[PDB]
């Protein structure tokens, strides 16, 4: 879910970066280091909205090398097991149903899926339909789902949806 | 034993500010509207894209002084943070669906009370 | 194990792999079949690229359960001459897109039957349950009927129409409308302004009634676009007048200049659809994913003749706004409903037929390889190599059985040369090679071909293509084949065994899907859908082993043609692969192939399939084997139709029908000695008398089982001729003619001025500079120009393709 949480980054910097371009080169230099990353303890930051100071920098004895610890504020995305979101779904497929959270993409296998929502690979699009074929779920659709598990791998978020709740599909 | 259903965060996350995805959209769109012009910079990467189609697909209101609005009628009663996003981006018809989709909605508050926040929210949605 | 049943069944093994199971028809259901098949696989395209025949042939495939060989090579009078065998694969293909769209239509048909039970225990279906679910003719109508169910009976699984239906002209009426070009429904006035209506409908999710206006209005948009009939019409629309729009994106602009394949449509405007090319729109829906290009399509108007159908005449002032609320409505609905959905509806169409012409290019080509014939078994010795700079050649004698006997290898460099074709001539004098092929793969080719020539002359010598030999080499399968030879001696086996035969060599090498796809059949071949693809290359497989017919008593003795009686008809890789496991647990060799259920256990139905395509050589026969042999069984007859062979030997030969002694194998065994009395027969007359008998028509038939007794197995194939020049200038540079793009940029390296200026391309191909730009033929060398050595790009401007030479340009104002 995305939030809005105060950061902090200290970033070394080299001699010839000095000059009048001194805190401009500070900035631009923090930009292009944090932006798009993930974490297990914060997770998925999307991008920094403003730089709250920058702190005083401390020249590192032996070494030319300052560095400047700055405290930003950015937009992250953190998913939680339990929370009900909105996806679009990108495949489908007799092995389970891919879907797109944001950042994130999640999978839900037909285990999870009540046997109403029965294959359709003799069909061109591969679907989802019941019995009946009055509800169709096919890809690029708005279906919701709730996170069951979180998963990170190597700064990448990997959750694993569910359809067991009722209400889980089209608005 | 994370678990946002009990509602059960980290310290670090508990006084984090939670966001509307109508509410990030229009941030991220100010980013892209600022980085779009001032040339001699870096484009902007397709996880910010990936990010702008996501939060535009469910962009329940569009204009800045709806949100604001939104979270002032919640704000004024006594929900959760955590509350404060999910119920207002994915706007349930009735309260029993609210209810069954949140598990914290069961007997926090009243059937009728719950309900007529959410013809609020329906009201507000564009 | 489905692989048991599928061998132990009596239906062919392609039948049971079809995800679509095979089902019998009706002979009504059947008729409705083919007038679909007829209508949509024989329907003029967006791009520029009988009905009882189809009937037929549906009849054939589902219900005699005959594979498309069976049916193109022993029923023809059912289906020709209107019908071939790539027609045949055709409606077979098309009949599996007619049993999902009627499972999907009884599915629906099922779905609005229970909605309307519901709706009776509480709008509703009175003829649209029957009209259009009975009229889909289309997958894609058939969404429009669904989608049109979802948006108004899609809420129930077990107050803004008022203002709607206020609107006037309900969306059936303005479908009927825009399909007939002109206001066939008028429209119907109220005694008020939109607001007043509005102020009814303005309670609480629209307050400030013109949000109620908006919100009817965008109910209006959605029932009009959901609206079947507008659907058809505006797609029709689409289909006639579309336009392409294209411009290059930020990324595009700067990569796409004059090499780039997208430079031809880097801009675009108003591009028409009916005027893409074959593979265009390929190409660029290619540019647009990789995104450096961007595109639209549209008709620009046509929201202009729209709308004045929902429209009314009076200046009342209490009907203009009225007016300008429905025109306002259409313009919403095309804008975001029917344009976006229409415009994803076409590019997929014309990508799809895009997609469908380089299958059929790829299919094609590999039809030239396939038809492609052996030589005029023989010994084969084939002569692989490489850049050769500190690399030996190995020349390989495959025996005329396909089996390699022996190998050579052929490793101041002038004695060395001439001690290699000493021994090189030593080695064809001692084993005499009908055919010396070299492989194909830069000029040393060339050389090596004269050389062998010059060696010979003191018997043929042809150059032969290496593409399949590299991917023999690559493959597994060579290192398991020979353990020993190094991988440029599997290069030769490959080339004298395809030499020897292209089928044979084919199939045996393309062993799979991942094998077939690494030849190049064309350009695009990688980006169409690899089922499509592998499907055709398939058939044609199969096609050219069932006009071959493959060996029985052959594939057995030399195991190297086991893959051939995989593509014949009715007998699959797992039914194929058990036949050839009966044969070598019984230790037996086909004598006779009506033997098959004799000693197999394969079904009526694939007996009757495969049969005719199984050739057995009665003349090579001999010692114990002398013990049975039916001589029907050497040729591509089949067991069905061996009594009217052994009727129109016997009346060939004028055999007294009342004569005791008209014993009719003696008279066939005497017609296979002189198959010039079978000449003197009149088919025509014998056919007419078989259909007066009640056996039906067969006179297509009984010239076959004339052709055939006249040659056992008569070879249709082309002869393998020798590549003509344009064919080795393409295979030894390893380019088309649309790549050597006449003023193309090509990086070349110059090498030495025997007047010119020799440069040497990547390619293999010498580049001599013209003197008009070297300026100097008397004159000084052209050293001031360049300094020789390096290497510099130029443009081409002629080409020497019988020599390998092509012009280039020296001067920048070429290259601008």
């Amino acid at each position: 879910m995305f939030y809005h949480i105060s950061l902090e980054h200290e970033i070394l910097l080299h001699p010839r970066y000095f000059g009048p371009n001194l805190l401009n080169t500070v900035k631009q230099k923090l930009f292009t280091e944090v932006e798009g990353t993930c974490t297990g303890k914060y997770g998925f930051v999307i991008a920094v909205t403003t730089i709250d100071n920058i702190g005083a920098g401390v020249i590192q004895p032996g070494r030319g090398f300052v560095l400047y610890p700055v405290k930003y504020k950015a937009i992250v995305f953190r998913p939680f097991k339990g929370e009900v979101v909105d996806a679009v779904v990108t495949q489908v497929n007799k092995v389970g149903l891919f879907t797109e959270i944001g950042p994130m993409s999640c999978f839900i296998s037909r285990h999870s899926i009540p046997s109403e929502m029965e294959f359709d690979p003799n069909s061109n699009p591969p679907c989802y339909k019941t019995m009946d074929e009055d509800i169709v779920i096919q890809q690029d659709d708005e279906i919701r789902l709730k996170i069951v598990g979180t998963r990170v791998d190597k700064n990448d978020i990997f959750a694993i949806g569910s359809l067991m709740d009722d209400y889980l599909g089209l608005v | 034993e994370e678990d946002a259903s009990q509602l059960i965060f980290p310290k670090e996350f508990e006084t984090a500010e939670t966001l509307l995805n109508s509410e990030v959209h229009m941030l991220l769109e100010h980013r892209k509207q600022q980085n779009e012009s001032a040339e001699d910079e870096q484009e902007l990467s397709e996880v910010f894209m990936k990010t702008l189609n996501y939060t535009a697909r469910f962009s329940r209101f569009k204009n800045r002084e709806t949100i604001a609005s939104v979270r002032s009628l919640l704000l004024q009663k006594k929900l959760h943070k955590f509350e404060l996003a999910c119920l207002a981006n994915l706007c349930p018809e009735t309260a029993e669906e609210s209810k069954a989709l949140i598990p914290s909605l069961e007997g926090r508050f009243e059937d009728e009370e719950l309900q007529q926040i959410l013809d609020d929210i329906q009201t507000k949605r564009s | 194990d489905q692989d048991n049943e599928i061998r132990a069944t009596d239906l062919p093994e392609r039948f049971q792999l079809r995800s679509i199971p095979v089902k019998g028809a009706e002979d009504d259901e059947l008729e409705e079949e083919a007038d679909w098949i007829y209508r949509n696989a024989f329907a003029t395209p967006t791009i520029s690229l009988t009905i009882q025949k189809i009937k037929e042939a549906l009849g054939f495939m589902r219900n005699q359960h005959f594979e498309v060989p069976f049916i193109a090579f022993y029923r023809k009078e059912y289906v020709e001459p209107e019908l071939h065998i790539n027609d045949l694969w055709r409606v077979w293909q098309w009949d599996e897109k007619w049993t999902q769209l009627r499972i999907r239509k009884e599915n629906l048909t099922r779905l609005f039957e229970k909605m309307q039970a519901y709706q009776y225990e509480q709008r509703a279906l009175d003829t649209t349950d029957m009209e259009r679910l009975k009229d889909v003719q289309s997958m894609d109508e058939l969404k429009d009927v669904y989608n049109h169910f979802l948006l108004y009976y899609g809420r129930d699984i077990p107050g803004l129409d008022g203002l709607a239906k206020k609107f006037g002209l309900t969306p059936e009426q303005f479908g009927e409308n825009l399909r007939d070009s002109y206001q066939r429904h008028e429209t119907e006035q109220f005694p008020a302004e939109p607001l007043e209506l509005a102020k009814d409908y303005v309670c609480s999710q629209f307050p400030t009634p013109e949000a109620v206006l908006e919100g009817a209005r965008y109910m209006v948009a959605l029932q009009i676009a959901r609206e079947p009939l507008v659907r058809q019409v505006l797609r029709q629309t689409f289909q006639e007048r579309a336009k392409l729009n294209i411009t290059p994106t930020k990324k595009g602009r700067k990569d796409v200049d004059e090499a780039h394949y997208a430079y031809s449509f880097k801009y675009l405007k108003n591009k028409p659809v009916k005027e893409l090319r074959d593979d265009q729109f390929l190409k660029i829906c290619l540019a647009e994913d990789e995104g450096l290009l961007t595109t639209d399509i549209s008709i620009d108007t046509y929201f202009e003749e729209i709308k004045q159908f929902y429209y009314r005449d009076e200046f009342s002032h209490q009907v203009q706004e009225w007016n300008r609320q429905r025109t306002m409505a259409i313009e919403r609905a095309l804008q975001q409903f029917l344009y976006v959905q229409m415009a994803k509806e076409l590019k997929n169409k014309l990508l799809a037929e895009a997609k469908e012409y380089v299958i059929k290019a790829c299919s094609r080509k590999l039809y030239n390889w396939l038809r492609v014939a052996p030589y005029r078994g023989i010994r084969v010795l084939g002569i692989a190599f490489s850049s050769a700079r500190d690399h030996p050649v190995f020349c390989a004698l495959v025996n005329g059985e396909g089996e390699v006997t022996d190998f050579l290898r052929l490793p101041e460099e002038r004695e060395k040369k001439a001690q290699d074709i000493e021994t090189l001539k030593k080695f064809l004098l001692n084993k005499k090679p009908h055919v010396v092929t070299v492989a194909g793969e830069n000029r040393d080719a060339q050389m090596l071909i004269e050389d062998v020539k010059r060696i010979v002359h003191e018997i043929g010598v042809e150059l032969v293509d290496n593409e399949l030999a590299i991917l023999y080499m690559n493959s597994k399968k060579s290192e398991a084949e020979f353990r020993d030879y190094p991988p440029v001696l599997r290069q030769a086996v490959s080339l004298a065994r395809r030499i020897q035969d292209p089928l044979i060599e084919f199939a045996q090498v393309c062993s799979s899907d991942e094998d077939i796809l690494c030849l190049k059949f064309h350009p695009l071949q990688e980006h169409v859908v690899k089922e499509e693809l592998l499907n055709a290359l398939y058939c044609e497989f199969i096609n050219r082993v069932n006009e071959v017919g493959v060996d029985v008593n052959r594939a057995i003795a030399h195991p190297y043609s086991q893959a051939l009686i995989q593509y014949v008809c009715g007998l699959g890789p797992r039914k194929g692969t058990h036949l050839l496991k009966i044969l070598k647990q019984n230790n037996t060799r086909l004598e006779s192939r009506t033997q098959l259920v004799t000693m197999c256990h394969m079904g009526p139905k694939v007996f009757m399939n495969c049969a005719g395509f199984l050739k057995i050589d009665t003349a090579s026969l001999g010692d114990s084997t002398d013990s049975y042999i039916e001589v029907l069984d050497g040729s591509r007859v089949h067991p069905e139709t061996y009594e009217w062979a052994r009727k129109m030997a016997v009346d060939a030969l004028e055999y007294d029908e009342s004569a005791e002694d008209a014993n009719p194998a003696g008279a066939l065994e005497e017609i296979l000695e002189n198959p010039e009395r079978l000449k003197d027969l009149d088919l025509d007359a014998f056919a007419e008398e078989l259909e007066r008998q009640g056996y039906g028509d067969k006179h297509i038939t009984l010239y076959d089982i004339r052709a055939e007794l006249s040659c056992r197995y008569k070879d249709l194939r082309t002869a393998y001729r020798s590549p003509n020049t344009e064919e080795i200038f393409n295979m030894l540079t390893k380019e088309t003619p649309e790549t050597f793009y006449i003023g193309k940029l090509i990086i070349c390296n110059v090498t030495g001025i025997a007047i010119g200026v020799k440069t040497r391309l990547d390619n293999g191909v010498t580049g001599f500079i013209p003197t008009k730009f070297l300026s100097d033929k008397v004159v000084k060398r052209p050293e001031e120009r360049v300094k020789v050595g390096m290497t510099v790009h130029c443009r081409i401007m002629k080409i020497d393709i019988e020599k390998f030479s092509a012009d280039l340009t020296c001067r920048t104002s070429d290259l601008m």
